[PDB]
């Protein structure tokens, strides 16, 4: 009869065709993942093929209902979220180029491989031959080189993909009417149709403006200290007065800064709260490790796993004979199928990633009640904030001295606190100045505030202005320096871990403050608190249904994304920061005073 | 005294196939004994909810006819299978009324019903113009018009085929893996009630 029915009907026979048909898709894609072998390649690209071509005929179909003539809210959702044309409304040919280039692109990352001129008999990839030399080295000229040498090979060959590939989605947006790329990527944060609780896709860039420069004084001081261990670890290259060099970051990317801990250590004398000998002479195995996960969640208030996923999960590496990608990932296969495919060593990293995993999973449990195109986090920032919270409770040594991991007399006194909080800036605070600039680069590339020709020059310009981090030696426009990375390179949004990290922390208060703790934030275990859980079962089952302000009214009591609980969490550091730079000098030049 | 020739529910329980909720078969029990303790004290069963009647005295009391119908749903259905619900198989495919006298048996069946390639033998009535009167089957497969033009029986646009299939893994969760309803109805008819229990000696 009315339009709104013949919608509510025809996405009852989207949800029912579309379930068994990503069912499909998944259980291929988890065949491959467990077994790498050839057919099952060819066996997840056709039904990947199959999944894409069934959600372009429904979205042909989708498109005949119009919007406005819809009321109800899930619908009128499920509708949007259906209706979006994605690459279909770009020409074939271009549709084909921009596959293509995505494909290639990521041939070109995943199978890079770069070694010394003159020695090219043998050649290191990535991970984990570039990685643990990132990691691990001391030496500043090997560390230049394998920086160099990447993103000379890397960049040279990935510089005229990129510029068609910003071309072709450029092209793609304004076919959707947005105003560029990184509008369409915004756009998951846009709020439409909720009275009070409207977002928009310009206020995105303004409240990450708005929270960074609160974030600064913090990133500044945390900074002029790293500096200043840098300094005494490398003597003559690092100024007083200057950014930090690239390449002694840690990481290839300067994507996180925890490679350092051992070099900026407060307190090497006292110990460590490492649990990983503990469970080795206790003979931890990693079922052990997600039944004490399980127990965690269960003391919470949220529902255990189910028997499919102890029967149907990977939880160790097979063996030489079946291959299989070690990178730990929490699968929602639908159908009621959870899976966590991890290959769990014994050691307090594995233990962390399997609370963090096991919160995705019970992320994707709780909304198996929503419809199927309702099966998401209300953003991509609480998807992954729901597992940073399981890892930041895990990791409390009032939970490891609880499971009694850790002994029951060691002494917790400040010392430790605040080697522990500096640990869990150079992971997480370091993170956020880098993760701003490069989504604030990506989106004036696509804005067209950078012409093609000024890439580099502005983004080193803007690496300099907020991360403090200088490039060793200059680059022309034939380096591609930002699309070394994973994300760049394979048209993945990055400003989820901004969120994501903010929405940690809030999520952090409201729970602790559910959970009545009378302590420091980083202090606080939301073990055993039956309303804590609660309060995120709420917001962890409404999934897409609401607006995710909405959900963020319904755990922190907030409209909008708080750097308040993040400032609250880093206090003791803060202060000890702030001691501890008086006779140093807090920010930097963006002048070439050290080295270029 | 002596008792024999007991009520076939072995033919019911223990068959081989069941049938589809849509097409949902119904067995009259007449002149035998039916022995429910039998039933009761099985541990096979995940669902024994009797409406309108207790399940210990029911080897007692006495029938007329028994009307057993059977099916198999999802887990997450089992629910609608009960007097005054909601949903599809309720609306659509069995519906049961408010003063309704019986049992509802239920268990799962991933074991026997679930294949690795997809179960698919096994569909339910998605769409229809209104609610099923109690104790109803329908199983025409008109072309379901949910928009003013006429389907003219081709599935196209606004024009749904009303039985879908299930889909059924053995890895799928509980919720999804198919369980057999068995559906026990009870009436008490003016004619001499012949389906009695069991008497101790
Ligand atoms: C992995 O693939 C091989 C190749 O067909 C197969 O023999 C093996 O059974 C697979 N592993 C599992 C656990 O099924
Ligand atoms: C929207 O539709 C759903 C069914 O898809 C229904 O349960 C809900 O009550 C509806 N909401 C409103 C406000 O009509
Ligand atoms: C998708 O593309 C078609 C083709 O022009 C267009 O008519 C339709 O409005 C587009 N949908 C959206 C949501 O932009
Ligand atoms: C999950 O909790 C329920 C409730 O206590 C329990 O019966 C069930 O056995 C648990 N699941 C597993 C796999 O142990
Ligand atoms: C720890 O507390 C003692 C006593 O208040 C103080 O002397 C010391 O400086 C503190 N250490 C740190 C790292 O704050
Ligand atoms: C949480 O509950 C378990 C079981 O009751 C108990 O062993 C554990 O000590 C509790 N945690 C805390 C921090 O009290
Ligand atoms: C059906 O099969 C089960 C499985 O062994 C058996 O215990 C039972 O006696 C059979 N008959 C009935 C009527 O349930």
């Amino acid at each position: 009869s009315t339009i709104e029915e013949q919608a509510k009907t025809f996405l009852d026979k989207f949800n029912h065709e579309a379930e068994d048909l990503f069912y499909q898709s998944s259980l291929a894609s988890w065949n491959y993942n467990t077994n790498i072998t050839e057919e099952n390649v060819q066996n997840m690209n056709n039904a990947g093929d199959k999944w894409s071509a069934f959600l372009k005929e429904q979205s042909t179909l989708a498109q005949m209902y119009p919007l406005q003539e819809i009321q109800n809210l899930t619908v009128k959702l499920q509708l949007q979220a259906l209706q979006q044309n994605g690459s279909s409304v770009l020409s074939e040919d271009k549709s084909k180029r921009l596959n293509t280039i995505l494909n290639t692109m990521s041939t070109i990352y995943s199978t890079g491989k770069v070694c010394n001129p003159d020695n090219p008999q043998e050649c290191l990839l990535l991970e984990p031959g570039l990685n643990e030399i990132m990691a691990n080295s001391l030496d500043y000229n090997e560390r230049l080189w394998a920086w160099e040498s990447w993103r000379s090979e890397v960049g040279k060959q990935l510089r005229p993909l990129y510029e068609e590939y910003v071309v072709l989605k450029n092209e793609m947006a304004r076919a959707n009417h947005y105003e560029d790329y990184g509008d369409y990527w915004r756009g998951d944060y846009e709020v439409n149709g909720v009275d009070g609780y409207d977002y928009s896709r310009g206020q995105l860039i303004e409240d990450v403006e708005h929270t960074f420069e609160e974030i600064k004084p913090l990133y500044e001081h945390l900074h002029a200290y790293v500096r200043a261990k840098l300094m005494n670890a490398y003597p003559s290259y690092i100024s007083p007065i200057g950014c930090l060099p690239a390449h002694l970051l840690g990481d290839m990317w300067g994507r996180f800064w925890t490679n350092l801990y051992s070099l900026t250590v407060p307190f090497g004398q006292k110990p460590n709260i490492d649990v990983t000998d503990a469970m080795v002479d206790q003979a931890w195995d990693a079922q052990r490790i997600f039944k004490e996960a399980e127990k965690f969640f269960v003391s919470v208030g949220l529902p255990n796993m189910t028997q499919g996923f102890w029967e149907n999960s990977m939880l160790t590496d097979p063996g030489n004979v079946q291959k299989a990608v070690c990178h730990p990932t929490a699968w929602d296969l639908g159908k009621g199928d959870f899976r966590i495919l991890m290959c769990t060593k014994v050691t307090m990293d594995d233990f962390l990633t399997a609370h963090h995993e096991m919160g995705h999973i019970q992320y994707d449990m709780a909304y198996a009640a929503q419809p199927f195109l309702l099966r998401n986090g209300a953003n991509e920032g609480f998807h992954e904030a729901v597992g940073e919270i399981m890892s930041l409770s895990a990791a409390t040594p009032k939970h490891l001295k609880s499971i009694g991991l850790l002994s029951p007399d060691f002494q917790e006194d400040n010392e430790t606190e605040i080697n522990f909080l500096l640990k869990q800036a150079l992971t997480i605070v370091g993170t956020l100045p880098f993760t701003y600039m490069l989504e604030k680069w990506r989106w004036m590339v696509f804005k067209g505030e950078i012409p093609k020709d000024q890439w580099m020059k502005k983004w080193w310009e803007m690496k300099r202005e907020i991360v403090g981090v200088v490039e060793p030696v200059p680059h022309d426009e034939t380096y591609c320096d930002p699309a070394s990375l994973f994300h760049v390179s394979n048209d993945y949004s990055f400003i989820r871990y901004y969120t994501r990290t903010l929405y940690q922390f809030q999520f952090q208060e409201a729970l602790c403050q559910a959970a009545k703790h009378e302590g420091p934030l980083h202090k606080c275990d939301i073990s055993n608190s039956t309303e804590a859980g609660q309060k995120l079962f709420n917001m962890l089952r409404l999934g897409k249904s609401e607006p995710w302000t909405l959900a963020l009214e319904n755990v922190v009591g907030a409209k909008n994304m708080n750097v308040r609980p993040l400032l609250n969490y880093f206090e003791p550091l803060f202060t000890w920061l702030k001691d501890q730079n008086k006779n140093s000098f807090v920010g930097w030049s963006t002048d070439w005073s050290p080295y270029a | 005294p002596n008792i024999t020739n007991l009520c076939p529910f072995g033919e019911v329980f223990n068959a081989t196939r069941f049938a589809s909720v849509y097409a949902w078969n119904r067995k009259r029990i007449s002149n035998c004994v039916a022995d429910y303790s039998v039933l009761y004290n099985s541990a096979s069963f995940s669902t024994f909810k009797c409406y309108g009647v207790s399940p210990t005295k029911l080897n007692d009391l006495c029938f007329t006819n028994v009307y057993a119908d059977s099916f198999v749903i999802r887990g997450d259905e089992v629910r609608q299978i009960a007097p005054g619900q909601t949903g599809k198989i309720a609306d659509y495919n069995y519906k049961l009324p408010d003063d309704f006298t019986g049992c509802v048996i239920a268990w799962n069946s991933n074991n026997l019903d679930s294949k690795v390639g997809g179960n698919y033998n096994y569909r339910y009535r998605l769409f229809r113009k209104s609610n099923l009167k109690p104790f109803e089957r329908d199983i025409s497969t008109e072309i379901y018009q949910a928009g003013s033009t006429p389907c003219n029986g081709v599935e196209g646009f606004n024009c749904y085929f009303p039985l879908q299939s299930y889909g059924f893994q053995p890895t799928n969760g509980v919720g999804y893996q198919p369980y057999r309803v068995v559906v026990l109805s009870f009436e008490l008819l003016h004619a001499p009630a012949t389906v009695c229990g069991p008497k101790k000696s």
